[PDB]
């Protein structure tokens, strides 16, 4: 019964300090330290008049989508601060959207409960919805294209799903969370994802079978943002409890906290960069912190944002980091 | 010496004050995104004209009264005090406009919200300036050397340029004002503190009527050869009003939670 | 039950050590840190942001 | 779905309006142009304004005789015509093209209709007429006075091929890009300056004539056109 | 600098940006509300008066455009999308009169308002709070006395005094009383009284809010 599972739990307790034989500080503590990081607001993309709650960078590094509550997402030319686009939403209450890997589609979603698609290569010249993916039953946290056919979602129904957006339903429903998720982080490969959610706890899942492959927690609040390790063996989650963490897939366990005494406020998104070197946290006291993934040292600051950092993303060739704040304003630097 | 000596310092460590005072208030404006507003755009203009009169007729005015000479030429004291003219009018109408936005903003709320555009905003800015503009420079028309001032030729126009620029402005500005302390008991008896609206519409109220009332009743008695003017009484009664221009962005800036996170933002870069 | 049963699915999984999983992660750090805009301020003839 | 009518027979020195109805796409986010051919030569640009018609150019050789609008409400794009030459006979294209990132310009062209009247970078195309068959490759040379390749590195230039009788198609946009629905054996190459065309297993569908046009700045001129049979 | 084809992209980027101001402002003269309350507080009948997730009502009263957001169906944790909510500028609590004899969910209507009232995001936000089916209450107190739900009550037991001691418990349950304000009221059963309620209630709002940046409140 329930104490079975109690000693189950002991022992892969048992087992992962077993396993933890040493430590990230100490095996990375000979590296040379990266320095202090300066970064300028290269770009500064205005013209949201709301607050910013999500956005994601196109495939090719240059174009990119924001959300906000006004009614409506933003695709960025990020070069040349242009609006490619301006898709108005259904419902104003958007905190999650995503780019096509393809960079065809567009989705978006949030109280609404639904994932909306919306097509860019559309003939008649305007941006039209293609699927309204509904079926969740709680608030839309975060839904993320696999390609030009397939969505995993996260929502606070306490499940992720993954929808094929051809029929418009279903095929896997990954539960196994206990409160609301609110994160996801495709690995590159997109093979197996991992999920945080508001019980303390990031899953890894795996999308072609749909059972929960792995599970981690360490966490002291709820989980806000998560991000994938570049290699696809590790993954930094973020949390209310101004820590962010370093997971490994391989040894099931954390290896790094990333935490200081001045930060007692929450992290509001997690991204990695192109080596996986620095984990840009952007964090709910009006700015960002820049961590020395390998170090926990905090090698740099990004401040500029009047409001709180919602969303952060890291372009796919590094080259540029752009976060979108509450203040309606995305810093791209 | 020493006096004529502790008047300069004093009197540039004012000039100096402004400036900065109206050069912080610009910077918060134009930096802060959430001060884009037609008020705060009224604000920024009245700073505007405040900077102008600090970096160009205050220094002018302090190096006069010490030296007692004028050798810019009269040409150059013509402008000077058509300019200083102006510029004043300028302030006191401003000020006059952001009462009348003011009353509008709180009596007529839900439709002058709707109606209220930054292009009301710089329509109100330009009948500011024009009336200004309208009250100093016919003299440079019609009226036109160790020392120059104010030129009393017809009481005429004495008075109809003390009535448009303090006195119309002054009236205007009490019944405004009058008229939003009556409409704040409506949020405050009939719904359920009085005192901390009191002391603000008391406050700018008094600090209006203290800086530019004097000047003016000074103008009025000379204007119609009833009392002799003394060069230290009438000096200090011009200052009077460039202590208003030094007054003028804290009371009128410093009493919104907005400015005061822009100044805090501003104090830290 | 279905907890247990997760449980006892997550208990059977091939292990690796800390000390080999940070040595993996270092080792891919240092392999791609040349490639990294963000650690080395790339310059500004091929920065397409200016 | 592009429309045009109001061309036929008229006295030169007239005046003709040329009326371009759209229906099926966006017609207020897509700047539209009007490009004529001669009943021999090859086509010729002639108009263009923008979206929203805050923008709006014409040929110099015709610039201040032609006034071209916009209803957008009405969903119709005129073109008004006055003091006509005897050389300005030809079949008018109501040309579709939308500019933003990645966007393909000029992708739809309209029927056309015809009308009978009694410092510009050049590009030469003089490879005329290639005598081709079926299934085996080809290549048509472009070539530009100025490099086409632009300081962000779009090279503009767009190769359309037109039908024997049939309206103009893109085919190739930026000297790259492959437009929608084309079929991937079309490829295009080359430097800033010359350009390259390559079409493998030919068919007869790909019989027509192919222009090379280019849009790095207006006016708009086209190649001299090379045929294909 | 710039070829045709960017010139162009900047010209759509400019139309755009008109289209965005012109949405912004349209948006920012709405009137938003927030409706909360119980599943069996009468919200759904106030709605009726005034016509899967959030529910969007929007309405016009006096030239003016109310939308109310209803979050009945979510039932996540609520810190984690009320801060979503912070540019609303009411927020309509409807509490149910029939809730203090059926059962421990007037506790729990306590504890929702008293979280509601104590958020940080909503500490300057005013609460319209509605009292519904109080018609059944009038005559169903006789029946079951306020004693009953609570003992501490000392009245008579009369509808206008128990309804006084909700209207006194609501108002005390509140902690910013000096930064925002409970407006209290009755249905009635009816709609168009409620309507010029909640349009008061709201022009309150919004002439102390320009007093606000006036610096007299
Ligand atoms: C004479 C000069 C030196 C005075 C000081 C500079 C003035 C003119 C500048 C400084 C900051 C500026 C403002 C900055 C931002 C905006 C928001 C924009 O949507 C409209 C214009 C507006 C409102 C500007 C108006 C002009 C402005 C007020
Ligand atoms: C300095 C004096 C002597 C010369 C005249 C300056 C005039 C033209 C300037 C000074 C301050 C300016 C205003 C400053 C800020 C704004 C807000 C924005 O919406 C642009 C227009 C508006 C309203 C400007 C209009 C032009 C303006 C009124
Ligand atoms: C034109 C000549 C006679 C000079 C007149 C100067 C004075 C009397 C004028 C100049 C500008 C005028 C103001 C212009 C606009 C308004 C707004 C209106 O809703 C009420 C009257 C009010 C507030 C006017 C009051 C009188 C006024 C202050
Ligand atoms: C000759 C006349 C102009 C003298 C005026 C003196 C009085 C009215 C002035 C001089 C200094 C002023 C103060 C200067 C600074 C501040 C701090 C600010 O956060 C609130 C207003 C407040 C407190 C001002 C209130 C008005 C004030 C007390
Ligand atoms: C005290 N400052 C400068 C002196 C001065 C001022 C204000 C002024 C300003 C507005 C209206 C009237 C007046 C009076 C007046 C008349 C003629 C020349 C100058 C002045």
């Amino acid at each position: 019964l329930r104490q079975e599972a109690e000693q189950l739990k002991n022992q892969i307790r048992d087992a992962r300090k077993a396993c933890a034989d040493a430590t990230l500080s100490q095996i990375t503590n000979n590296i040379d330290p990266v320095g202090r990081i300066q970064m300028r607001t290269r770009r500064t993309l205005r013209g949201h008049l709301a607050k910013i709650y999500a956005m994601h960078w196109g495939t090719d590094s240059r174009l990119l989508v924001s959300a906000s509550q006004d009614g409506k997402l933003i695709i960025w030319d990020s070069y040349t601060t242009n609006k490619v686009h301006a898709i108005p939403l259904r419902s104003s209450w958007v905190m999650t959207c995503a780019y096509a890997p393809s960079g065809n589609y567009v989705a978006c979603g949030g109280l609404d409960n639904i994932c909306s698609i919306y097509n860019l290569k559309t003939r008649e010249g305007n941006v039209r919805v293609s699927r309204e993916l509904a079926g969740h039953t709680g608030y839309l946290s975060c839904c993320r294209f696999l390609d030009d056919n397939q969505i995993v979602t996260s929502s606070g129904d306490t499940t992720c799903a993954l929808w094929d957006i051809e029929t418009g339903q279903q095929t896997t429903t990954f539960t196994g969370h206990t409160g609301d998720v609110m994160s996801l982080s495709l690995a590159p490969d997109t093979r197996l994802f991992v999920s945080g959610a508001c019980d303390a706890s990031a899953k890894l899942w795996d999308v072609r079978e749909g059972m929960c492959r792995q599970t981690f927690t360490g966490h002291e609040s709820d989980i806000n943002a998560i991000c994938f390790f570049p290699n696809g063996n590790a993954f930094a989650t973020g949390s209310d409890d101004a820590t962010c963490r370093l997971f490994d897939l391989r040894a099931d366990q954390e290896l790094m906290t990333y935490s200081h005494d001045n930060i007692i406020c929450g992290i509001t998104s997690v991204s990695f960069s192109k080596s996986g070197r620095l984990l840009l946290a952007g964090y709910d006291d009006f700015n960002c912190n820049v961590w020395d993934a390998l170090k926990a040292d905090r090698a740099g600051v990004l401040a500029g944002h009047d409001n709180r950092v919602s969303c952060l993303g890291v372009t796919d060739d590094g080259m540029a980091v752009a976060t979108g704040s509450w203040d309606s304003f995305l810093k791209i630097w | 010496i020493t006096e004529k000596m502790l008047i300069c310092m004093t009197l540039v460590v004012i000039t100096t004050l402004t400036t900065l005072l109206n050069l912080a208030v610009i910077m918060a404006i134009g930096t802060t995104k959430k001060l884009h507003q037609p008020a705060n755009y009224l604000i920024c203009s009245l700073a505007v004209t405040d900077l102008l009169v600090a970096v160009l007729v205050m220094p002018l005015s302090i190096i006069y009264i010490v030296m007692d000479r004028w050798k810019l030429g009269y040409f150059l004291c013509e402008v000077w005090l058509s300019v200083d003219m102006t510029c004043c009018t300028c302030s006191i109408w401003h000020l006059c406009v952001i009462a009348l936005d003011r009353y509008w903003a709180i009596t007529n709320a839900i439709e002058y919200a709707r109606k209220r555009t930054a292009k009301r905003a710089a329509l109100m800015i330009l009948t500011v300036w024009t009336i200004s503009i309208f009250i100093s420079m016919p003299p440079l028309f019609w009226r036109s050397p160790s020392q120059c001032t104010i030129q009393h030729d017809h009481v005429i126009y004495t008075i109809y340029s003390t009535l448009g620029a303090f006195y119309i402005p002054l009236t205007l500005i009490l019944i405004l004002y009058y008229r939003i302390y009556h409409a704040a008991k409506s949020l405050y008896q009939k719904r359920g503190r009085e005192r901390k609206a009191a002391r603000i519409l008391g406050l700018i109220l008094g600090a209006f009527i203290l800086s530019w009332l004097p000047f003016f009743i000074k103008e009025l008695i000379v204007g119609l050869s009833i009392y002799t003017v003394s060069s230290e009484v009438a000096d200090f009664l011009t200052w009077l009003g460039y202590v208003n221009s030094l007054i003028n962005p804290l009371l009128y800036t410093s009493f919104n939670e907005d400015f005061k996170l822009a100044f805090k933002k501003l104090i830290r870069c | 039950r279905k907890l247990v049963e997760q449980l006892k699915m997550e208990a059977n999984i091939d292990r690796i050590k800390v000390s080999k999983a940070a040595a993996d992660l270092m080792a891919y750090c240092e392999a791609h840190a040349k490639e990294d805009p963000l650690l080395t301020p790339v310059p500004a003839s091929e920065n397409p942001f200016r | 779905q592009l429309v045009e009518s109001g061309g036929g027979l008229v006295q030169p020195g007239g005046s003709r309006k040329l009326s371009c109805s759209a229906s099926g796409f966006a017609f207020s986010s897509f700047g539209m142009h009007w490009v004529r051919q001669a009943p021999e030569k090859g086509l010729e640009w002639v108009a263009y304004i923008s979206s929203g018609s805050g923008t709006i150019y014409y040929a110099d050789t015709v610039k201040g005789r032609f006034t071209i609008s916009r209803d957008d409400p009405k969903n119709t794009l005129f073109l008004q015509m006055t003091s006509l030459r005897s050389e300005d006979t030809a079949m008018y294209y109501c040309v579709r093209s939308i500019y933003y990132y990645g966007s393909s310009p000029f992708d739809f062209w309209g029927q056309g209709t015809t009308l009978t009247v009694s410092s510009d970078i050049v590009m030469t195309q003089a490879t005329s007429s290639v005598p081709v068959t079926p299934g085996e490759s080809v290549s048509i040379s472009c070539r530009s006075s100025k490099s086409l390749l632009h300081s962000n590195g779009n090279t503009y230039l767009y190769w359309f091929l037109q039908r024997p009788g049939q309206s103009p198609q893109l085919l190739i946009y930026r000297m790259s890009n492959l437009a929608s629905g084309v079929p991937d054996r079309f490829s295009g190459s080359g430097s800033g300056t010359a350009f390259t065309l390559t079409i493998s297993r030919l068919e007869a569908e790909d019989v027509g004539v192919y222009y090379c046009m280019q849009h790095l700045e207006y006016p708009l001129t086209f190649g001299a056109g090379t045929k294909l049979e | 600098t710039l070829s045709a084809e960017d010139k162009a992209a900047v010209e759509r980027s400019k139309m755009i940006d008109r289209n965005l101001r012109e949405d912004g402002e349209k948006a920012a003269r709405e009137v938003k509300l927030l409706l909360l309350g119980a599943g069996e507080s009468g919200k759904s009948t106030i709605v009726k008066q005034m016509k899967t997730g959030i529910v969007e009502t929007h309405f016009t009263f006096k030239d003016l455009h109310f939308k109310m957001f209803d979050v009945g169906g979510q039932r996540s944790e609520r810190k984690k999308w009320i801060h979503c909510f912070e540019g609303v500028t009411a927020i309509i609590f409807c509490v149910a009169l029939s809730d203090y004899d059926l059962v421990n969910r007037m506790h729990e209507s306590m504890k929702l308002f008293d979280s509601i009232c104590n958020n940080k995001w909503f500490t300057d936000t005013s609460i319209i709070l509605f009292l519904n089916k109080k018609d059944l209450f009038e005559e169903k107190i006789k029946k079951s006395p306020l004693t009953i739900c609570y003992p501490e009550y000392a009245g008579s037991n009369t509808y206008e005094e128990a309804a006084a001691y909700i209207q006194c418990q609501f108002e005390d349950l509140n902690k910013r009383k000096d930064t925002k304000e409970i407006y209290t009221h009755f249905t009635c059963a009816t709609d168009t009284k409620n309507v010029q309620f909640v349009f008061d209630a709201v022009t309150d709002v919004i002439i102390k809010n320009n007093l606000k940046d006036c610096g007299l409140f």
